[PDB]
């Protein structure tokens, strides 16, 4: 029943809306009815957000706060909206995404973060709106994101990505996601793109557009350019030799990959009786290949105890043990090659 | 016509939750046995359920993703019917969560990454895992199992179970799964697509030295740019040694052309240039040499004398070979003397004179001898 | 003569080089120098570097509209001798340096907007002083070099949509009477200086300045007297006039404060040649401002023998054997002048 | 008719370039003087050069704004004539160069400021200026010089500051006041300062007084109190906090009308004065901050009743504070042994019973509260 100052809340059944859209306001006006269901602060001008603004909203289904000046939000805030469908925090100067700030959120589907100035996402600061059908962090300083989270949002089928600096993307991604109708990644730094059934069904359902990328144009992403997708401008910037061309103008036989080529590996090593072993080999290709090592008979563990794994290419066992002597060897994995040389310790 | 006989029947496997488990059955009959799946004598219906039909039609195979429990932990029977007979084999499905999982359970320690090989070439889909008993390694390409029975294309390498596909061909694209499987249960491994391109056909030619590395000759503690280049289908890396230490860090290695450069160079050594591709190891020297001052020659001794000339003799004192010599002499230099004898003549009759001998060569100008009375 | 992908038209009597919509992802190395004006908007240029626009002298308008950059080499924006309009709207510009814009003397058109500039170097614009345009909306900026700003007379329109600028000099806009728009909507403002300008803005003038965080006193009543349109304007300050619109409040409630000293030095013993540190402060609406007098003039600000303004403290250094007699401390204020005494031995 | 005469002829004043200069020239006659201003023989053009009229009309003000050199180094001569006769005057202006100005020039120590008054007030700009010789002070309102001629009422110029006291201020004095420092070196203006008037504010001017005065408190060793001090009035007053001779609250963050000191680890006794502050005067305000100790000994015990085998014992409080328990003390007459305690006594008499037959005993009492326990009283013989 109660609506701020200047503001135009009308009553309809079964819900309460307060429209506040464009109103000059400062900050959160104080006295909004907890009871409300759809709440429009957009086109004002709210520099931070309390946790007392926002506290008893239950009912609240929709909260608008597009093109504002808002730069910093209270952890916990968002807090007590068990019933908020739609977030817009379009258009304003949010650096950081803290795991606080959408704590409490399952019921939201719309979650809309375009036009910022985001830089870190924070971990498991999405691992409670794994629920939500649409995701915008489009028009950002990202680079990286809680991927993690992302793969456990099967309801998923719209995420915009339409200017950021991202650097890579896992391929384990859109494998659950089966909703998925539309992906944008345009204007971003990505090198590579995994290959998913998702992007088979873009062919002339799935719309995607990654032009605008420093694509690096060798036999990974021959796979696209199979696809007979229409040109959106796209352009490659590596090898050298394609640098410039379009991606569509470039012949299937010219996207090609190089196998690995071991440079430098130690040709013998005398470190028994138990004193510090460091091993070295080292190969180069395109793309970069991946280095594991085998035992007499077996590969050892990744980034744990007894054994130093993956890049630098260099086999660290700390404190050797007395009788390690065998027959070791290095290889270099690649989607075109497997360069393989020897290393006998004693 | 015959009852339907089964070939190989469906076996009890221990998948994990989150992942992917499938079944196989096929049998031999006239006519040929269609197969269907069955749960609680119920056909599947499950949209995580999937039945893929086997290329002789002779059998299907059941594919479940994901895995998750206990929804899926139940028993599933295989029902190969025709016009003559109809038979079916029951097996068990457990399904254990992730904080179930034994000690000992497979582990996939490297999973199969996205190659690509062109046509008529070796393809080498790569696979490992761990555990308690060690798990054998099974192949799944486009959700149906390989064929690596016995040695006819395709075959599963020797304990590293690996997938080497000698002439590869057009139905060789498609999905290539890792699964290991032992007394414990059975864990799949990361999907990985193969694509097959047509002959590319470059031509391989070993590395070659376009522009070799040339011979120095530089004064003590003098920097120098010493430069190799190498030419060749694949182009080589080049790099530089001093026999057994290198200079670059390997990460950052040039192609086709290679410049060393040096400084402070104290002490004669030897400077090796290796390029190297994948057809091979090439190998070149180059020469840096120090040129030092000369050393002050032997002590002039007077083997001649007259009136008005003293003749002088003296040593090189120098291992290397010297251009020329300059006489000192006062009661003035004599310069542009090319042998190691001089006579020195225009002096006064009864008059003691004092000699000196200096060598020089291509540096410059060393040091003067001691002196000689006479 | 013209790149790949790019449409150059030769018409009399400018060469064009149309590059807009091409997914460059940098600078195209062959554009012919004699060029005059270049499109290279919409692409996805990163950075730039001076083997890009370094011998275009015939260059009369660049566009580098709606790109990635985030970095310009140093002097890059050289030899552009003839160059009169600039387009680097949305890009992911940072810092302004002075190296930039330097020795360009007939740009007219200057447009930053959509960007994240943070700081901006002084004497950064001591080259286009003769301007005609100046967009820097929708930044993080908070203050800019007002000294070169005044050095541009031919200036018309300053854009600064959206801002955090704290606040703005007095002095400004005092030869610039060429100007014709000016907007500093979404700031951070506290105060207006009062300008003639302003005054033209009655109903050739139009000026906005709506969300910002005003703060009704005295000091802003020229322009609640200036009887202009509602453009949903918000007080912040005094919390008595918080919340309520600019133009909603009548004339009589814009009110300020008179000072009041709260404490002073009582007496001071400083022999011995020690630092005499006294201390006066007062309050009001606004900040007061004190000074303080000899028993006849004022001291010097900010140099030797004297230290003075803020923290309302009088230290003479090493004080010498004879400064005693009466000194007094004042708060200057739109409304009042009070003031009180203290004696040193 | 008349011929004009020069009631005010124009000075040679040397200005510095980017500032401004102006000229005044006004004279008297029949009919009235018509002031033209003149250079080389030819009245001003330039847009940089602008002439003011009087209030009067019999004369005009030359307003040169900015100064520029040496494009305004020149001689002007202004005309002031009419139809009965014609008459001018000449006079240069000296225009110096940035890289000119001389050591001991006019400058603005203190320019005015933008104030605002209400009707009827008394208005201050104010000024100052600093040079070798001291210069002198002048006011330029809407680019016309102010009248201070003589004590009149309403704009006095002050002397002992060259302020412009404005007393019973009108919507005339609406305008732009300028300030301007002038001697022997040259001349030089100060920064504009806009002075508005407004109706007068019918507030009831009200000295401070306390609302909530300091309630006093009772704290347990190293505890905390929230102490409060409201004062009301109009204008509201400061409110801080004083413990005689040290401040609390730093000078820049001072409450209005409302002060609360929060306090910590209260390890003394001690007053704190709490003093609020408007423009009307000071007021002071004591709180009474006392801590709680150990019991002082209780009254001597007498015995009241006295057995072979039991002796009563009663005795006062001998605390303001309320006591917890006792604890009485006995031993032997001439017992040179550590005394014997009895705890756990509610009350201000007990009853020690099992003694020795012809025995004297000696009795002390001890106070004990919620601090802890004091020393003991003055025994008793018997
Ligand atoms: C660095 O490069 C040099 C080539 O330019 C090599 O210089 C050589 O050193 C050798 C001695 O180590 C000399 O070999 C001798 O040659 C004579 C006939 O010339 C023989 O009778 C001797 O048996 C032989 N002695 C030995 C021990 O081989 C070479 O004369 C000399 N060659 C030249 C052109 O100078 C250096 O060998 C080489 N150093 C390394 C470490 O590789
Ligand atoms: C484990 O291996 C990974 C590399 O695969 C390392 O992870 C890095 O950790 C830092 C933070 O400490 C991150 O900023 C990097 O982005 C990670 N690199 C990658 C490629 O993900 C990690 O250093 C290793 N841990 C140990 C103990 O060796
Ligand atoms: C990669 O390379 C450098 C050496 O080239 C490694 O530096 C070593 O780090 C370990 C500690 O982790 C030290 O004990 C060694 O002394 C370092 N070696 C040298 C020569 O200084 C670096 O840690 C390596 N990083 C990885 C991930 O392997
Ligand atoms: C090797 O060659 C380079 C040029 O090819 C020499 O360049 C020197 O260093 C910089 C170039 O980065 C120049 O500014 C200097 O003027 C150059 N110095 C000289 C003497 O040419 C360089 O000298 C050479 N390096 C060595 C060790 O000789
Ligand atoms: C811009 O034009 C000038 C000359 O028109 C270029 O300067 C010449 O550059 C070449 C080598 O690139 C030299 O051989 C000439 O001696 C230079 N001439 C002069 C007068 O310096 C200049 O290189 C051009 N700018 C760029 C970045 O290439
Ligand atoms: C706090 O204020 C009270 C009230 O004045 C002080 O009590 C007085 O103390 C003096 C001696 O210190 C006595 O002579 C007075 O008779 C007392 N007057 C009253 C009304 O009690 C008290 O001493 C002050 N305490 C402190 C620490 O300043
Ligand atoms: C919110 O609801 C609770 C009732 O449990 C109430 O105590 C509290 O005061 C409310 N807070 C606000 C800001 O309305
Ligand atoms: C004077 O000095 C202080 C530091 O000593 C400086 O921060 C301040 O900006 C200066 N103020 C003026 C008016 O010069
Ligand atoms: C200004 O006030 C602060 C008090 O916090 C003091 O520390 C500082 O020394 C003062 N500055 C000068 C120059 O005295
Ligand atoms: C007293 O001050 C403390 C400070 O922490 C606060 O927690 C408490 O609420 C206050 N109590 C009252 C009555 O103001």
């Amino acid at each position: 029943q109660i609506c701020p100052k200047r503001c135009v809340c009308q009553i309809l059944s079964p819900n309460l809306a307060t429209l506040c859209a464009k109103k000059g306001l400062l900050f959160v006006p104080p006295n909004i009815d907890r009871r409300t269901v759809e709440l429009r602060l957009a086109d004002n001008f709210v520099t931070n957000i309390k946790r007392k603004d926002f506290a008893n909203m239950t009912s609240l289904v929709d909260l608008t706060l597009s093109r504002n000046t808002i730069s910093f939000i209270t952890p916990h805030a968002f807090a007590d909206l068990r019933n908020l469908r739609a977030l817009h925090l379009n258009s304003n100067r949010l650096t950081k995404i803290t795991n606080d700030m959408f704590s409490g959120l399952s019921n939201l589907h719309h979650l809309i973060l375009n036009n910022n100035q985001l830089t870190l996402i924070s971990s498991t600061a999405f691992d409670d709106v794994f629920a939500l059908e649409e995701l915008d962090l489009s028009y950002n300083n990202l680079e990286t994101i809680p991927w993690d989270a992302v793969e456990k949002m099967v309801s998923l089928h719209t995420l915009s990505l339409d200017h950021n600096m991202i650097d890579n993307i896992p391929k384990g991604t859109f494998s659950h996601l089966h909703k998925m109708t539309r992906l944008d990644v345009t204007s971003n730094k990505l090198q590579k793109l995994p290959p998913d059934p998702l992007f088979q069904r873009a062919q002339v359902t799935f719309a995607l557009s990654f032009g605008g990328n420093p694509l690096h144009c060798n036999c990974e992403l021959l796979w696209l350019r199979r696809l007979s997708r229409e040109d959106d401008l796209e352009t490659c910037a590596s090898p050298p030799l394609l640098t410039g061309r379009y991606f569509w103008s470039i012949p299937e036989e010219e996207f090609l990959c190089e196998p690995p080529l071991i440079t430098r590996h130690t040709h013998e090593m005398r470190v028994l009786e138990g004193q510090r072993a460091t091993l070295r080999c080292k190969a180069r290709g395109d793309p970069e290949p991946a280095i594991h090592w085998i035992s007499p008979e077996g590969k050892l563990i990744s980034n744990a105890t007894r054994s130093l794994v993956y890049d630098n290419g260099t086999l660290d066992i700390l404190i050797t043990t007395v009788k390690d002597t065998g027959a070791f060897t290095c290889i270099a994995s690649n989607p075109a090659g497997e360069a393989t040389q020897i290393v006998d310790l004693h | 016509e015959t009852p339907p006989r089964f070939t190989r029947t469906p076996v009890d496997q221990t998948g994990v939750s989150g992942g992917v488990a499938s079944f196989i059955c096929q049998a031999t009959g006239d006519p040929r046995p269609k197969i269907v799946w069955n749960k609680k004598g119920k056909k599947v219906s499950n949209q995580r359920f999937e039945v893929i039909e086997f290329d002789d039609g002779s059998g299907s195979v059941l594919r479940i993703q994901p895995l998750r429990t206990p929804r899926d932990e139940a028993i599933y029977e295989c029902v190969a019917s025709n016009n003559v007979g109809e038979i079916s084999v029951s097996t068990r499905l457990t399904v254990l969560r992730e904080d179930q999982i034994p000690r000992g359970f497979p582990t996939i320690d490297m999973g199969p990454q996205l190659k690509v090989v062109e046509r008529t070439r070796t393809a080498t889909m790569l696979c490992a895992a761990s555990g308690n008993p060690d798990p054998e390694i099974t192949w799944f390409k486009d959700f149906l199992p390989v064929d690596t029975s016995n040695n006819n294309r395709i075959k599963q390498l020797r304990s590293r179970g690996a997938l080497q596909i000698e002439q590869s061909e057009e139905s060789d694209q498609g999905k290539y799964e890792c699964v290991a499987t032992n007394s414990a249960g059975t864990r799949y491994s990361a999907p990985a697509n193969l694509y097959v391109r047509e002959l590319r056909e470059v031509r391989r030619v070993p590395p070659r030295f376009s522009i070799p590395p040339t011979n120095h000759e530089i004064m003590p503690g003098g920097s120098v740019n010493i430069t190799c280049v190498a030419v060749g289908s694949p182009m080589p890396y080049v790099k530089w040694m001093l026999g057994a230490e290198d200079l670059t860090p390997e990460d950052d290695m040039p192609i086709g052309r290679n410049v060393l450069e040096l400084n402070d160079v104290r002490q004669s050594a030897n400077y090796t240039c290796v390029a190297m591709s994948t057809l091979g190891v090439i190998e070149a020297i180059a020469q840096i040499t120090v040129k030092a001052l000369p050393k002050p020659p032997g002590t002039p001794v007077v083997t001649e004398s007259t009136a008005t000339s003293i003749t002088l003799t003296w040593d090189s004192g120098n291992p290397e070979p010297v251009s020329y010599y300059i006489i000192q002499h006062k009661p003035k230099e004599i310069d542009g003397i090319a042998t190691t004898r001089y006579s020195v003549a225009g002096l006064s009759p009864y008059s003691d004179y004092e000699f000196r001998v200096v060598a020089v060569n291509n540096i410059g100008r060393g040091p003067a001898s001691e002196p000689v009375l006479t």
